């Protein structure tokens, strides 16, 4: 009978039409014959596809799911509510045979086959494999397939774009469903382990994919680290109003309206980011002042702490570094030219690692205290431990240079006050002896003064102009365009750039100094210099026992003898093995000319250094 | 970073020292009144262009007061009061208490006047030490012959040693006379005290001075070199912060303390090769003289790295070096003063060479030629000071003659 | 007897005839009836397999059209069901005429177009054919096969042109977006133009129609979108829309308006690109600078470089350093300017700080030799020419435009040596003494006349090169640039494809007329310029031989007074006479080589052969 | 190329140099106040070869204005107020004897004056001398002026002269023979201008502008850059094949480029006296009136090859020089200046020999015996240049 056919289309058991729970066919024999049931098979498939799909919306009717899939269930229920509306009027009018009901439902099998194939792919890996599955059908032929694909996509993208619009006008994240690509790593160390982009979670419908990353990240940096709670409130009240009041949401916006909005919003924040790093934070003024203290660009200050601190630095690390190093730092500021310039309160000093207790000359350092100054500015440890190691290497060179010129000032008065007035006959073995010690100082003060002159101008000063000054105030490679050709955004000479590029210009500027040519079959080049500096450290330490003997040599000739001739010959014997010991450390510096020149010629970078070091 | 006291003695050092202090005034912004000029911003740091706070260090040569006046720490001493009035009235910022007034045409009259008023000269120097917080360098400006600066200037360099223990660096900045009856034996008497109570000497020939610039023009040429060696001191850079760091990098032996200077007059590649020419040296050169040490100043600001390095490598082959000295040509990249114009580029080379053989033997050849031709108990002390000065200048002559041959290794 | 065949045309059983008979009566009319309804399920089986995401997008729209016919098929089965149960009393006669009048006209054509796709599925300006899965190209070309096979039927072709209209409606939408805007949006490989500026737009010759086969129309559709991307890569402007509209051709891929609208989109893609090159990048300001740097329109810059580096250019490549020659070239040509952010350098001060003067180890007389099948010879210039000016003045142009620089600087160096040798052969102190013998004074007077005819040779060869060849051919290029530029400013030559051809013709005739194309022509140009240079350095070494032939001059400039003065003068006159007969040797063959190639190929080269043959015999 | 310094000696040289510098300032648009005019940096013309660039953007020409009398100097400074006041030098000279003594005592102060003009140029290439070959103040010190600059610089700096020969005081045959000796062994290039023939071209002020037209057109490719002839050394090297016949003459044209090359070769338009049968040695044509259609120039050169007389040992070539017009001046027409050296300079030299040999036969302390020696040495100095012109015309030149 024909009236039992609408009873099966809604999934109800009659006296002869029976089925099972799931995944079974409507095997109904004995109606007329196989001639009537064979055509009845393909319309029986219309009924099993309704019941198998109705149990999917029933078991997931807004429950057991907290994701984007709860909006697709509202899509699945809307077409299912329109399906049962079509069975009612097609059976309201009286049908003659079961062929006329097959004709009106035949435009609906195209819609029903698509909803089942996407519902079968549920409770599988249901992250981005479902949102991209619907978008993979939005560009297709067969407009009944394309018609159901767009109406199932425009109302499933609204929960996804709700994460995007909060990422544009507010600068936060409301994500909980293993979704939108800006994830927060739990290791909150610096502003690099925090927000990062994964390229694999980039969808095929987001056209920008890189400006929305650099709009939400700088909004967090302009809200919590550099708070400024006046511009962000004006930014949130303006652009969220023009996104909601006239375009009713971001999903209603087309592709051209999104790129026009985001690009006009991407350069709006970077104008404000480059506003407060330069006009208020003074990034370049502090990077140049970072060089005056960590890279020894003002040698008058480093010479002052080595003169006004020659008593504290001789002791061990038992110094308090609260009233001792504060006293030495503040009086040396009055000595040198640091007492007049602006940022003198930012200058502080400390002792590094007092638990070692090696010496006081080694543990000292200088610190540029960048407190506030609302900028981090990604100047974390790996940007600072290599930035304090370079100071301590440059501290070893200025230390030896301040006890080699005092060695010149100490031996000239030793010659004058003593040696020129020694009996008029013992001067000739002594004036010959002291001319070797003053001359071996000259071989040492020329090796350091050209080693610093290579580091301070070829390595330090040339990389600062190339990496810091050129990338900030000069143009890139990078153009030529007469703008008069077609139809409150202040543009300035900073070459506007983001967070990930401000850390890289300063990160490479330190990386291109500490790792450039020689600062890292043989030992390393930095280890070869430390062996030569150890000899100069040992040459001056063995020169004071020479200086303390000659002042006693003058005391023997003033007041005068058989026992005196024994005592004089033992004292001149102290001078014989001493100048021989001075020849030992001379050939070790002559050994420096052998191994360094055999290593500098292997590189084109250090070929010029092979003739002036 | 101790300050530097300058001593101007003699008729030369007063007019040369006037050009030395007028050069330091315009370089540091201070005027003849003494008031300070606001410091211009250096172009090493630019601001957000829409489209007090000093980087130099003038305290080493000037003192500070409450009303921000800068007074130079110079001591003026002469016989005639006319030469002091032309120096004080030209630059009114000189301290009038440093002015001393007494003529002497001989070294004996100059050294005897240095003995009679020891107390008023030693007290005048010690008042300037009370002004500074740290003292590390004394400076002189005296004539080797001619005026009274040879006689009483020879005594003023001796009272530094007995009072302070000779721990202060003495730079003499001597001006040797041109090619006069008093001139031969005036030179040989002050040079014995010059090589005994000093630490460094920058020689300047007057007869070779007019060859460079082609008496007021001769005074401006000495002050250009004398203020150039203090350019990394006043304007702090990476190296050469103190005067002991420059000189000890230049003088290998305490008997070798004689330095020859040269002015370069463009780019900075030809500027390094122009300084190596023998015609620009203030000291006269004869044959090919081997160089011991050299320091090239580029005090006009040079943003020309990798171009200075090519000039240093080229100036190593064209200069013959002493065998026991390593071939190292050192150059300082001095910074331009922001008060002076940035258009000009200066260049100075101070160096130690063997060219002082011809200078000292020129005096010793004329020394014995006059004392044999022309020649109360005053003749005995004069004669023994001649023979003491004769054998003492020979000691640095044979030290230079033995310097060319490979020695000082036994 | 009728109800069982009512279900058989629906691809189902009728219990007597066949699957999804031995009682054959006079029922002849049902012999063809069950044959018509047999392949009904062939359409329905074609839908369920070819509607997948693969097999291209153009078969999906066709899969919608056959399914629309499946509903129009079942629409007439209600009428025969109404014909069955009612009291018709007309059986076995009219059933054939009803179900084939409006169905069989479309049922037959829809099956042959579907069975051919399953047949070709079992088989599987530019390049990269080898199409896969017979998606878009093979389906669109067998439809046009179906129309021409049934010519002569008005009632059959009208359905095929409507089937080709709606099926190919999706293919026009990407073809209209390529020609108008330049977007190549195609998720599959379902287009002609495949984005992979030379090997990037392969045209996929496997799947074109018969209309898109002409070699002239393949470049009208390929360069329309390529020249639009250049306007889209430089100034930005994704999806221009230019505050305007366009006709936006819609009808079909079979119309007389197809060949007209493709050329209509081709003129708009060249009008907008040429407006970017001429007005935006200042292309007239480039061709006047290439004349000032390669062909010496203003030789004041290059003459100050040659005399300053005159001693460096005479010596060989081994006795000279590369850095000394390049550095002097920068102070005289370039000018160091600061690239502060805010200023905008034009095309004049960008190409002026871009050239490089290389002296790498080849020769001028072998670069031209390898093109077809001293340091002044190997000196050259190179200009990077940034985007998008590297597209019209390509490398084929600049290689035929740099060769003229090495020739123009070689003869300007010979004209510099001869102009300097005239200074020392006439007004020197060693060369011009007063009281030496007349036997020597005749040799000096004979050496000056020979050099006065050598110096006039290069001053006549240059007057043909720099004026008759370079300047004369540039007057027609410069004329059709400014009067192109006055027409472009009005609209918001007329083709970029002929602008490259017009400049390649300019550099070729400059290379052709300047004796650098033929074998015997280059063999004499190398021999003639070398002999002049071998005579120029011969002059400077006689200056030390003339000091021993005069007794007064050697006494001031310090083997004398013997027969060796007459012996070395005899050796001087021997090597001077060998160069005099050698000058007449190569010149009469140089005058013969221009008479040979000046009559058959170049009429402009004969003008030198009329001028130079009347000079030197006289 | 190289920069150029000129020397104006004498009363006649200062009047020519006034018109020569007013025409050079007109072509470059330089006003008569030392002020520059914008181009109708970024300048294609090069006035730096003749004028000095200063910090205050003033334009001062490189000229020396030596003269005996202060009358014409006030004419040049008032009409053209841009000359350097240190370069001009002041104190009557009617003969060569009292005029040569002015330059001998003041040689050091005048040599020091021109050393101030050498260091202001980066690379100097030539000298120039505007004077009169007959005259006391011009030929007196100017003969010493070209001698002191010949041995000091020593053959590396070229020295061109632009002299004016007498057309007709009775002392004018005395000095024209003396200074013609110094113009032969000490000058590099020499231009001949006749005061009588210059009046025929226009149909003393009218003849000055015609010399200023030729003396400024010869350096037109020197200042305005072109394809060829960028330096003065490449211009004079065509016209002078041997140093013993360096005397040069010129021609002024005043409409077609083919007809301009035919009107320049006529003997009517000449600055020098032309005899009956004159044979040319070398020719240079200056088409400075913006000739662009090079189809009529090709016919004018080919016509001038087989029409004009030629010297047998030299190669007959008619070099045409394409000159660009000055953009500051208006385009009037095509301008032509033909400079050449020919055999037509015998008739004026033997005329000077005729007035000299007739005067010695007529005879019109310690100063007499030296000037007869100087009259003797200057006679075969200019008689040897007559036999040089007679030898190169015939076949007797190409043998022993």
């Amino acid at each position: 009978i024909l009236t039992y056919l609408p009873y099966t289309m809604l999934g109800s058991d009659s006296k002869i039409f029976t089925f099972s729970n799931n995944y079974t066919r409507l095997e109904i024999p004995k109606d007329i014959n196989n001639s009537f049931s064979s055509l009845l098979r393909e319309v029986f498939e219309f009924a099993i596809l309704y019941k198998q799909l109705a149990i999917v919306v029933d078991r997931y009717k807004g429950t057991l799911v907290s994701a984007i899939k709860t909006a697709y269930i509202a899509i699945l229920e809307a077409q299912l509510n329109k399906y049962v509306n079509d069975i009612n009027n097609i059976f309201n009018n009286k049908p003659n045979s079961i062929l006329v009901v097959y004709n009106s439902i035949f435009p609906w099998i195209s819609i029903l086959r698509f909803l089942y194939r996407v519902s079968n792919r549920l409770n599988r890996l249901d992250g981005y494999e479902f949102l991209t599955f619907i978008y993979s059908f939005t560009n297709h032929g067969d407009p009944k397939i394309r018609g159901i694909a767009v109406t199932a996509f425009t109302e499933v993208v609204k929960p996804y774009y709700n994460i995007v619009e909060h990422w544009i006008v507010k600068g936060e994240l409301i994500d909980n469903n293993n979704e939108f690509f800006i994830i927060f790593d739990q290791e909150q160390n610096e502003f690099n382990s925090i927000i990062k982009l994964l390229p694999k979670k980039i969808p095929a419908f987001i056209k920008s994919s890189d400006k929305i990353f650099q709009i939400g990240k700088t909004l967090i940096f302009l809200n919590k680290y550099c708070r400024e709670l006046k511009w962000v409130n004006q930014y949130n009240v303006k652009y969220s109003a023009i996104l909601f009041n006239n375009h009713q949401g971001l999903a209603s916006m087309t592709t051209n309206e999104m790129i026009k909005l985001i690009d006009s919003q991407y350069n709006e924040i970077l104008t404000f980011l480059t506003q407060i790093i330069q006009g208020n934070n003074k990034l370049f003024t502090h990077v140049y002042n970072f060089k005056r203290f960590y890279f020894m660009e003002t040698n008058d200050f480093i010479d002052a702490i080595m003169v006004k601190g020659k008593d504290v630095f001789n002791e061990s690390s038992v110094n308090i570094s609260s009233t001792y190093l504060r006293k030495v730092l503040q009086d040396a500021i009055q000595i040198s030219s640091v007492k007049n310039f602006e940022y003198v309160d930012r200058l502080d000093s400390r002792v590094l690692n007092p638990q070692h207790g090696n010496l006081g000359w080694e543990s000292f350092t200088i610190e540029y205290k960048i407190d506030d100054l609302p900028m981090s500015y990604l100047f974390e440890g790996h940007q600072h431990l290599q930035y304090l190691k370079m100071f301590h290497f440059l501290w070893k060179l200025r230390q030896l240079n301040n006890l080699l010129n005092w060695h010149f000032e100490m031996f000239n008065e030793l010659n004058h006050n003593v040696v020129t007035k020694l009996s008029s006959r013992n001067r000739r073995p002594l004036a010959k002896s002291l001319s070797i010690i003053t001359s071996i100082r000259f071989h040492f003060t020329q090796f350091l003064n050209e080693l610093i002159a290579y580091l301070s101008y070829d390595v330090i000063e040339e990389n600062f102009q190339q990496h810091i000054v050129r990338k900030l105030f000069y143009n890139k490679n990078d153009l030529l365009l007469n703008k008069s050709f077609m139809n409150d955004l202040p543009k300035f000479n900073v070459n506007l750039l983001t967070i990930d590029e401000l850390v890289e210009l300063h990160g490479t500027y330190i990386d291109s100094i500490i790792n450039s040519s020689l600062l890292n079959t043989n030992i390393s080049y930095i280890d070869q210099i430390f062996n030569i500096l150890q000899t100069i450290f040992n040459f001056i330490n063995t020169s004071q026992e020479f200086y303390s003997l000659v002042v006693t040599f003058g005391l023997l000739v003033r007041s005068d003898e058989l026992e005196q001739d024994q005592e004089d010959l033992e004292f001149q014997l102290h001078k014989i093995k001493r100048k021989i010991y001075k020849d030992i450390y001379q050939h070790d510096y002559k050994r420096q000319l052998n191994d360094l020149k055999n290593d500098l010629n292997r590189d084109y970078n250090l070929k010029d250094l092979s003739k002036l070091l | 970073p101790g300050e530097t006291i300058t001593l101007q003695v003699g008729q030369c050092g007063n007019q040369v020292g006037l050009q030395y202090w007028q050069q330091l005034a315009t370089e540091h912004g201070i005027q003849s009144d003494g008031s300070s000029t606001p410091y211009p911003k250096d172009i090493n740091d630019l601001q957000l262009q829409e489209l007090k706070y000093r980087n130099d260090h003038p305290e080493l040569f000037f003192t500070l007061s409450d009303s921000n006046t800068y007074t130079p720490r110079s001591i003026l001493i002469d016989m005639e009061p006319s030469v002091i009035a032309k120096s004080t009235s030209a630059l009114p910022m000189f301290n009038p208490r440093n002015v001393h007034l007494s003529a002497a045409n001989n070294w004996i009259n100059g050294y005897k006047y240095g003995t009679e008023e020891e107390e008023t000269l030693l007290n005048l120097i010690d008042r300037e030490v009370d002004k500074c917080d740290n003292l590390s360098n004394f400076q002189l400006f005296h004539s080797v012959a001619g005026g009274t600066g040879s006689g009483v200037g020879s005594k003023m360099l001796e009272v530094i040693s007995d009072r302070y223990g000779h721990k202060k660096l003495l730079n003499t900045f001597s001006i040797f006379p041109s090619n006069v009856v008093v001139q031969p034996y005036n030179t040989i008497l002050t040079l014995k005290r010059l090589i005994d109570y000093s630490d460094a000497t920058f020689v300047f020939h007057n007869d070779s001075l007019n060859r460079i610039e082609n008496f007021l023009g001769a005074n401006k040429l000495i002050a250009l070199v004398s203020a150039s060696v203090s350019n990394p001191l006043r304007f702090p850079g990476y190296m050469y912060s103190s005067m002991e760091s420059i000189v000890s990098n230049l003088i290998p032996t305490p008997d070798l303390k004689f330095l020859t200077s040269s002015i370069a007059p463009l780019n900075e590649y030809d500027m390094l090769l122009e300084l190596s020419n023998d015609r620009y040296k203030t000291n006269r050169v004869g044959g090919d003289t081997s160089y011991i040490s050299m320091l090239n100043y580029l005090i006009g600001y040079n943003l020309d790295q990798r171009e200075i390095r090519k000039g240093i490598l080229k100036s190593q082959q064209r200069i013959s070096f002493v065998p026991w000295v390593a071939r190292s040509v050192l150059v300082v990249h001095g910074k331009k003063s922001p008060y002076l114009k940035n258009t000009n580029l200066e260049g100075i080379q101070v160096t130690n060479n063997t060219s002082m053989i011809d200078v000292f033997t020129k005096i010793l050849k004329q020394f014995d030629l006059l004392i044999k031709r022309k020649a109360v108990e005053e003749e005995n002390e004069v004669m023994e000071m001649f023979n003491e000065s004769r054998e003492s200048v020979k000691s640095i002559i044979d030290e230079y003659k033995a310097c060319k041959e490979i020695t000082y290794l036994d | 007897i009728i109800r069982e065949l009512l279900f058989t045309l629906l691809g189902h059983e009728g219990h007597y005839i066949q699957y999804s008979n031995l009682d054959i009566s006079l029922k002849v009319i049902t012999k063809k009836l069950v044959k018509f309804g047999k392949f009904y399920s062939g359409l329905k089986s074609f839908i369920q397999v070819f509607d997948n995401n693969k097999f291209g997008k153009i078969v999906q729209k066709f899969c919608s059209e056959v399914r629309k016919f499946l509903s129009s098929y079942q629409q007439v089965l209600i009428n025969v069901e109404h014909e069955f149960k009612f009291n018709k009393n007309f059986n076995l006669n009219m059933l054939d005429s009803l179900l084939h009048q409006e169905i069989s006209n479309e049922m037959t054509h829809l099956y042959q177009i579907g069975i051919e796709i399953s047949r070709i599925t079992e088989e599987r300006n530019l390049y990269y054919g080898k199409f896969d899965c017979c998606k878009g190209g093979l389906l669109l070309q067998v439809i046009q096969e179906r129309m021409v096979y049934y010519k002569g039927d008005p009632t059959s072709l009208d359905f095929l042109t409507q089937l080709f209209d709606i099926v190919s409606s999706d293919y026009i939408g990407m073809l209209n977006q390529w020609l108008l805007e330049g977007v190549i949006n195609d998720p599959f490989d379902e287009f002609m133009i495949r984005e992979k500026w030379n090997e990037l737009f392969l045209i996929k010759i496997d799947g074109l129609l018969n209309q898109f086969q002409n070699s002239t129309i393949q470049s009208k559709i390929l360069n329309t979108g390529k020249y639009l991307n250049i306007f889209k890569r430089c100034t930005g402007l994704h999806n221009f829309e230019s505050l305007k509209e366009k006709l936006t051709t819609i009808t079909s891929l079979a119309a007389p308006d197809l060949e007209l609208k493709i050329d209509e989109f081709y003129h708009r893609a060249n009008k907008m690109l040429m407006k970017l090159l001429f007005d935006g990048y200042n292309f007239p300001s480039v061709v006047n600078i290439f004349q000032r740097l390669f062909l010496f329109a203003d030789s004041f810059q290059i003459d100050n470089f040659i005399d300053s580096t005159f001693s460096e250019l005479k010596r060989g490549k081994l006795k000279i350093s590369v850095s000394r020659l390049q550095k002097q070239y920068d102070d005289i040509f370039k000018e160091k300017i600061e690239n502060k952010v805010g200023v905008r350098p034009s095309v004049y001060d960008v190409l002026k700080k871009n050239q490089k003067l290389s002296v790498t180890s080849e020769s001028l007389y072998k670069v031209v030799e390898e093109l077809m099948e001293p340091t002044i010879t190997s000196v050259d210039l190179t200009i990077p020419l940034p985007f998008p000016l590297n597209l019209v003045l390509n490398q084929q142009l600049s290689y035929q435009y740099e060769i003229m620089f090495k020739l123009l600087i070689n003869i300007k160096f010979i004209s510099k040596y001869n102009s300097s040798n005239w200074q020392e052969m006439n007004y020197s102190k060693i060369w011009t003494n007063s009281h030496f013998n007349s036997s020597v004074k005749k040799w000096i007077l004979r050496c000056r006349v020979l050099h006065s005819r050598i110096c006039s040779f290069i001053h006549e060869l240059e007057n043909y090169i720099v004026h008759d060849v370079i300047e004369h051919n540039f007057e027609e290029i410069k004329n059709l640039i400014h009067t192109t530029a006055t027409n472009l400013a009005t609209s918001e030559i007329s083709t970029v494809e002929q602008l490259i051809q017009k400049f390649l013709d300019y550099s070729s005739t400059l290379l052709n007329d300047s004796l650098l194309t033929r074998e015997e022509s280059l063999r004499q140009l190398r021999k003639m310029l070398d002999f002049i240079f071998h005579f120029n350095n011969y002059i400077v070494q006689v200056k030390k031989v003339l000091v021993l032939l005069n007794h007064e001059l050697f006494n001031e400039y310090s083997p004398m007074d013997q027969e060796s003065i007459d012996k070395r003068f005899a050796n001087l006159s021997d090597t001077f006479l060998m160069q005099y007969e050698k000058f007449g040797e190569n010149l009469v063959t140089f005058l013969a080589t221009i008479k040979q190639v000046g009559e058959r190929e170049n009429q402009g080269l004969l003008e030198l052969s009329n001028r130079l043959e009347l000079c030197f015999p006289e």
